């Protein structure tokens, strides 16, 4: 019990920093040069 | 040459289209890789439809590289199902073909889980 | 029981979550200013 548990708090740390992550890869797209593929 | 095997790997359409302006000279597009990839293989691959379709377009003439697979034993590596609709709407030929080690475009799309 | 059911939809939502990420990345590569390094 206090393995699955210990296993549900660094999953609720890996949505957490995937989410943070996502954030980043939309500012890219956000902010970019596109010339040649526009 | 590795141009137009990097803009077909990674979908750039556009660089795609400017290297295929000399389509009298059909070398580059069935030109192969070190492993014998065709453009038709690297776009396919990867899961790329808009490359896949202008490739083939051109005259891609469906290849085979080095282990014996084709465009349709990538697209079905990866589940891309939407380049393996335009590589099975274009010839009835693909779907039956083999690699070397007897698997078709099914073994793989099953292995995968797709 | 209802504690590995719990972490199996946190799963699916971080399969769904990267599947949409990865779009993403396969896009910033597909739209991109490539001129010192082509």
């Amino acid at each position: 019990e206090m393995e699955i548990l210990k296993q549900k708090y660094r999953l609720k740390d890996l949505t957490f920093l995937l989410e943070k992550q996502h954030e980043l890869i939309k500012l890219i797209i956000q902010k970019m040069e596109i010339i040649s593929e526009t | 040459k590795s141009p137009l095997h990097f803009a077909a790997s990674y979908g750039r359409i556009n660089t795609c289209q400017r290297l295929l302006q000399d389509i009298s000279d059909t070398r580059l597009l069935n030109e192969g890789d070190l492993h014998g990839m065709t453009p038709l293989h690297l776009a396919a691959k990867n899961g790329h439809d808009k490359v896949v379709q202008l490739l083939l377009k051109k005259g891609a003439l469906f290849l085979s590289d080095h282990n014996g697979w084709t465009a349709l034993h990538h697209a079905s590596m990866g589940g891309y199902t939407q380049t393996m609709k335009v590589i099975l709407d274009t010839n009835l030929k693909c779907t039956d073909r083999l690699d070397e080690d007897g698997n078709t475009a099914l073994h793989f799309a099953a292995r995968e889980g797709h």
